RNA sequence: CCAUGUGGACCCGCCCCUUGGGGUGUGUCCAAAGGGCUUUGCCCGCUUCCGGAUGGGCCCGCGUCCCAUCAGCUAGUUGGUGGGGUAAUGGCCCACCAAGGCGACGACGGGUAGCCGGUCUGAGAGGAUGGCCGGCCACAGGGGCACUGAGACACGGGCCCCACUCCUACGGGAGGCAGCAGUUAGGAAUCUUCCGCAAUGGGCGCAAGCCUGACGGAGCGACGCCGCUUGGAGGAAGAAGCCCUUCGGGGUGUAAACUCCUGAACCCGGGACGAAACCCCCGACGAGGGGACUGACGGUACCGGGGUAAUAGCGCCGGCCAACUCCGUGCCAGCAGCCGCGGUAAUACGGAGGGCGCGAGCGUUACCCGGAUUCACUGGGCGUAAAGGGCGUGUAGGCGGCCUGGGGCGUCCCAUGUGAAAGACCACGGCUCAACCGUGGGGGAGCGUGGGAUACGCUCAGGCUAGACGGUGGGAGAGGGUGGUGGAAUUCCCGGAGUAGCGGUGAAAUGCGCAGAUACCGGGAGGAACGCCGAUGGCGAAGGCAGCCACCUGGUCCACCCGUGACGCUGAGGCGCGAAAGCGUGGGGAGCAAACCGGAUUAGAUACCCGGGUAGUCCACGCCCUAAACGAUGCGCGCUAGGUCUCUGGGUCUCCUGGGGGCCGAAGCUAAC
RNA sequence: CCGCGGUGAAUACGUUCCCGGGCCUUGUACACACCGCCCGUCACGCCAUGGGAGCGGGCUCUACCCGAAGUCGCCGGGAGCCUACGGGCAGGCGCCGAGGGUAGGGCCCGUGACUGGGGCGAAGUCGUAACAAGGUAGCUGUACCGGAAGGUGCGGCUGGAUCACCUC
């Protein structure tokens, strides 16, 4: 385009659509669990796979999927929605946080941890070095 | 009827060159032939005279290039590989002192329009002024 | 209240200035308080007036987001005069007069947002942001208002209304933490209801001193940054264990064990900078000198002695991205930032060993910049990938040939003022380093004033003709509109002649024929299109346009250089034109033909095929405006090999020069075509 | 079955068609490659959205009346207080004024009977529109009929193949 149309009616900046419907910015979310199904997958993979209904303290009723071997959600549960979609499932766009509400740790993890909230092992069960 | 004067100068330069013409010629004016005082004095080009055509005045602009070369291919390399126009009309581009162009490392000249003469980076940074920056040629 | 007046205030006359600056004349008006002591001395205070100082009001240029699916707003609103009001201008307020003011260089409306110094990112240009510190604004339950004062329209002042909680013998009253600290609600989330007034600062006071969650500090939070530790040397071709190991061995690994050296924590004793004056004494109440009290942090930092080896984790190891085997599991359980990994050999799931990374931290999530030349000013695009507006006319605007001279607005240069501090860069210095902090130094875009230049752009004047337009004379054309005539063919009617079938199909059937069709001859009515020429052609802005004839009319090309003299190109919005179809009123309706009626094919056919048939196709005026409205390629202009065919004008005419249409191709271009 | 040998024919114009194959060329929306692709349909699920009788809440303009505080303006009178009588105070009335009420129009926040189609998601359904002359060349604006796919009409386009139609 012309420089003297670059003047009138100049340059569009880029505006950004937030990926996360997750109100005022924030970083997680405090919902209510409501019907804890279990979805299929899509076009290439396949199973069984956890996730939950919840009704956001912002107000969305929002889908997360639920990380782990296996929980221990129901329909009243409290839980802490982090933010990351899983690209098997359409409509969920948030994942649920372990070790942080009614929303508990998977048992016997121990690579990921901080990732699946789980205070790690005692190992032989001493003081910071022994076994 | 031409737009930027100039510009069509530099051009009819450009191709001329590209083709390996042995001159082109150009309508004349004070300005297109204080501008090619420069590309002269700086090789670029052998040079221009005043000449006529038809009876309107043009510019002879009797173009330099290399030797010829071995391998495939074998004009010339250029002289003035690359001649393009900076402040062109409806975009007037005008430059400090200290906005001058360093153009091509120093390879190449940057024709100033300073209130005092026609210049080039050189020069004008020399003598220390500034102005609309006609072209940058190398 | 009176007196007093250096003076000052006002009116009015005048002077010097120049919008209520300064000086002056007679008139008028206006001051005031005392207190205290080492009391004939001085401290404090007080009155008026001119100056300094500081602070501030007001006004103006310039700069300040998103949405035109916000386009028109405005009546005190635009100006004017008189007046009110204020410290002062002013619609700031009122009365009258005039009717204007603002808007696409975006008014009005909606949404969003305290603005900046600075911060983050970035090569830069730019983007994102403005919490802490600093300057400015605004608010203090919502809203209104004024009083007092230099200053307020007054966060911890006041008045009324609203809501709200609270006391109420219900008649009526009381409050506001967006001050420090805490409470509760909200929330993914944000601390001590601390100590000190010793310091710096503010308030009042001659002073002593009072006040001061301002501030100086301590506490809590790995919230961030910076420094510190978990030890240092030695220590076997190499423990144990766990892993792997076509089973000889490899690995963790000098890692540990063990030895020696040092010795954070912790204990003892010592413990300060930040503090010097205000006061008192000498001096003179100066200057100066002498004296004395004065800590929160702290018994903390820091120094001296003794002194024990005395926290590590977390993410990853398929590719981007550095790190690999085995066991389990079997498209399951599960991984996932993208690509994907898992359905019985998984370097991609889970555990083990190992390894890489980083280390009191590491991962994660969210958001900003980067990568993203993915809004492109620096730095992009539109023949076929997303992208040329269906065409034209033309408004605002953007852009503008050649020569000379004035201005010198832009533009460039020099000086200077501004560009506070903090931050940033640099040098130096302090806390054992750094972080952090102090001192000095440099640069800065922009803006103001002064001076200078004048190439290029702007403006002005003068002049030219290379653009453009006109003139003279010539050419081609399905360019358009109006009127009129022409032949072929088709269907329908009349007459003649003539039969038994015609038509139709891949085959058929419906259909038409003995009220004699088809086929042939003659004549008549009607509508529509218009053969051959005709083309690989022409003309038009596009849509589009062809029998011939005349008339009215557009554009265009060439030759001549004759006339004007830059008069130009583009073109948001506007306006007009715009195939077919469709719509409205009226006419016409030969052929054709949506819908629809039958026939046939089909597994079924509301379809391809067949026989009819309405709107429609046609004309008039009005409406619609779309399109593969395609060259799928905006307009104009200048420049860069040719060849070949072709239409049209000039030409010293099968050769060169102009306009238009095709082909092939130089350079160049393109992702390729 | 593997092999031996005895006797010993017929026919072949011709490549068009049928099965398989080689080369060259064109089209391709195909490439575990037509025993291909893709579109649309009906069915089960999930996410969001448009409309939307009717109601609730807050905000704004307009017309007319009601109007607190307070400042400004008028009075302030043989009936209020002070007065050296010049005048001051209280009080009174008024314009303005927060806000309120009446009727009407637009804005957004929210709830929502009734309705539309959308996107996606395992395995299925029926049709075969498009893709190669895809078995009626394709697409396209329009009109009509059809649940829909799509069918046909009228004009345009080539982004059509095939030595009818002749750039590779
Ligand atoms: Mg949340
Ligand atoms: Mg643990
Ligand atoms: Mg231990
Ligand atoms: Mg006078
Ligand atoms: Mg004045
Ligand atoms: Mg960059
Ligand atoms: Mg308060
Ligand atoms: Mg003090
Ligand atoms: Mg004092
Ligand atoms: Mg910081
Ligand atoms: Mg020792
Ligand atoms: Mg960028
Ligand atoms: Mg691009
Ligand atoms: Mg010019
Ligand atoms: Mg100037
Ligand atoms: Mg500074
Ligand atoms: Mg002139
Ligand atoms: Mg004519
Ligand atoms: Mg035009
Ligand atoms: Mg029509
Ligand atoms: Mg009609
Ligand atoms: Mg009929
Ligand atoms: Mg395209
Ligand atoms: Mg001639
Ligand atoms: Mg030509
Ligand atoms: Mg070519
Ligand atoms: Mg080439
Ligand atoms: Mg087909
Ligand atoms: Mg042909």
């Amino acid at each position: 385009p012309t420089i003297n149309q670059l003047v009138r009616k100049g340059r569009e900046k880029v505006r950004k659509k937030s990926k996360v419907p997750a109100l005022k910015g924030a970083p997680f979310r405090r919902g209510v669990c409501t019907v804890v199904r279990t979805v299929t997958p899509k076009k290439p993979n396949s199973a069984l796979r956890k996730v939950a209904k919840v009704r956001l303290t912002s107000g969305y009723e929002v889908t997360a999927y639920i990380p782990g071997e296996g929980h221990n959600l129901q329909e009243h549960s409290v839980v802490l929605i982090r933010g990351g979609r899983v690209k098997d499932l359409p409509g969920v766009r948030y994942h649920i946080v372990r070790g942080v509400y009614d929303a508990a740790g998977v048992k016997d993890r121990k690579k990921s941890r901080s990732k699946y909230g789980t205070k790690k092992p005692k190992e032989a069960a001493k003081t910071a070095a022994k076994k | 009827m031409l737009t930027d004067p100039i510009a069509d100068m530099l051009t009819r330069i450009r191709n001329a060159t590209r083709v390996y013409k042995e001159s082109t010629e150009v309508p004349a004016s004070r300005f297109k032939e204080e501008i090619l005082k420069i590309l002269a004095r700086e090789g670029f080009i052998k040079g221009y005279e005043r000449v006529e055509v038809d009876g309107k005045p043009y510019l002879r602009i009797h173009l330099k290039y290399g030797p010829r070369r071995q391998g495939p291919d074998p004009r010339p390399e250029q002289v003035i590989k690359h001649i393009r126009r900076i402040s062109r009309p409806g975009r007037r581009v005008y430059v400090g002192v200290k906005e001058i162009p360093r153009v091509r490392r120093g390879l190449g000249i940057a024709i100033l329009s300073t209130p005092k003469g026609v210049l080039t980076d050189r020069e004008a940074r020399k003598l220390g002024v500034g102005g609309e920056l006609i072209c940058e040629v190398w």
